[PDB]
């Protein structure tokens, strides 16, 4: 059954990260992406 | 215009438990919890105003 | 005319050199800009560092040696056990705290958060 | 604004670009010490003086977004003038040409 | 930065020296007058 | 559309890191700028 449906918006997804006050976290590895930006 | 400049980062982030910022007092600008809305008491001071 | 404008200052600031400005010239760390035509328009190449494979450690605002507060003059303190490092903030090159890379002022007690650990020379050893 | 300023106050700025790196916030601010050309040592020395600063600057603030004469004017003329433009437009349809 | 602060009376322009100014007023003076709400907002804006 | 495009970009480079750009984001040397919410609108507090 497939129709027309109405939800909410889903305004993200919830990310749960702890502030601590002695904690510290650095990247191990990175990743090179290029972006493409369109401007009239 | 209110989505690109209210939603350029699309993660959202839960309060993290308001202890031991530094000293740092960040009661005023971040949603009490008192009340269900997400709204900050210098942003009930605006939106009133 | 107005993204006209916004155009040529991307072309300005991220093809003619390296934007420190964020979310200017690409999702991420900026590090170059490829322009190509097109239409009516000019499509940019933005490429950019991302990092990623994060590791949580433990980190102290200073290091306390023979009295004196030890502060980073590059990167974080960090530690996962016993052993002390210092890194840059954005990799993890774990390097031992030494004086070279470590900035000394004022004592151990007006600090909070204070660790203690054997902060190295490198001149003692050689004499 | 609420997931921005827990980015902010948690992250630091790492949340814009990668993936939200925590940071203890004593050490975010002297990180942001660090950009104006002061040394991270002049704020680990001072932080209850920074602390109680930043607390009394976020008062005044409050303080002065409380007075009623706010400056909220430039947001308040963009309703006004919207509102104007319409009660114009149907005086002017009560016009007769 | 700036440019000449104008401004038009509703009269000298489409009224002149005409007798019916009240039948040209109250049929077409409030188009004059949302002109002019739009040139002293024009000439605030200058100065500004 | 302007002044959200002004607002944007200070959202993008006030908040969410620090700003080089002396009296942009602030009166003197940039910190951070905590965003709040606005009846169409948004009101920064660029602490400096
Ligand atoms: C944290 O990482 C360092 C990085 O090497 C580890 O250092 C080792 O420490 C042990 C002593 O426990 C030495 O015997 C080794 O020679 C060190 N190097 C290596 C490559 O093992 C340290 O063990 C790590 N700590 C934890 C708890 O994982
Ligand atoms: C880092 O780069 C990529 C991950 O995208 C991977 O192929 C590579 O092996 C990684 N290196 C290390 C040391 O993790
Ligand atoms: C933060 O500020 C509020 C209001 O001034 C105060 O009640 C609260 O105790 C403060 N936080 C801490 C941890 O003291
Ligand atoms: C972090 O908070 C704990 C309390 O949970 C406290 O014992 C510790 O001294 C704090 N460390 C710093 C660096 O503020
Ligand atoms: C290291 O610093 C701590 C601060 O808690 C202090 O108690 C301790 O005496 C210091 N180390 C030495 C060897 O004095």
């Amino acid at each position: 059954s497939q129709s027309i449906i109405a939800y909410t918006m889903s305004l993200g997804a919830e990310n749960s990260v702890a502030y601590s006050n002695n904690s510290i976290a650095i990247p191990t590895n990175f990743t090179i992406s290029v972006t493409t930006e369109i401007l009239p | 215009n209110t989505q690109e400049v209210f939603a350029q980062v699309k993660q959202i982030y839960k309060t993290p438990p308001i202890k031991d910022f530094g000293g740092f007092n960040f009661s005023q600008i971040l949603p009490d919890p008192s009340k269900p809305s997400k709204r900050s008491p210098i942003e009930d001071l605006l939106f009133n105003k | 005319r107005a993204s006209a404008n916004l155009a040529a200052t991307k072309m300005s600031e991220c093809v003619l050199g390296q934007s420190k400005r964020v979310d200017f010239c690409g999702k991420g760390y900026h590090l170059m800009s490829f322009p190509q035509s097109a239409p009516h328009g000019v499509v940019f190449l933005h490429v950019t560092y991302v990092p990623a494979q994060e590791k949580n450690f433990t980190t102290a605002p200073a290091i306390c040696h023979d009295g004196k507060a030890h502060f980073p003059r590059e990167g974080v303190f960090v530690s996962n056990g016993t052993h002390w490092f210092v890194t840059q903030r954005n990799f993890y090159e774990p390097q031992i705290i030494t004086t070279d890379n470590t900035f000394v002022s004022g004592n151990c007690d007006v600090v909070i958060g204070i660790v203690n650990n054997t902060v190295y020379d490198p001149l003692q050893p050689e004499l | 604004t609420s997931a921005l300023l827990a980015g902010t106050i948690t992250s630091g700025w790492t949340f814009g670009a990668g993936p939200a790196l925590q940071i203890p916030f004593p050490m975010q601010m002297a990180y942001r010490f660090n950009g104006i050309g002061v040394t991270q040592n002049v704020l680990y020395e001072n932080q209850k003086l920074i602390a109680n600063q930043f607390n009394s600057a976020i008062g005044k603030i409050q303080d002065s977004l409380s007075s009623t004469p706010s400056a909220l004017g430039k947001l308040q003329d963009v309703v006004n003038q919207n509102a104007q433009a319409l009660n114009t437009l149907v005086k002017q349809l009560s016009s007769n040409f | 930065v700036s440019m000449t602060k104008t401004s038009v009376d509703c009269t000298m322009y489409i009224c002149g020296d005409s007798t019916e100014c009240s039948n040209l007023l109250l049929q077409y003076g409030s188009f004059c007058t949302q002109l002019n709400r739009a040139l002293t907002g024009i000439a605030v804006e200058q100065d500004k």
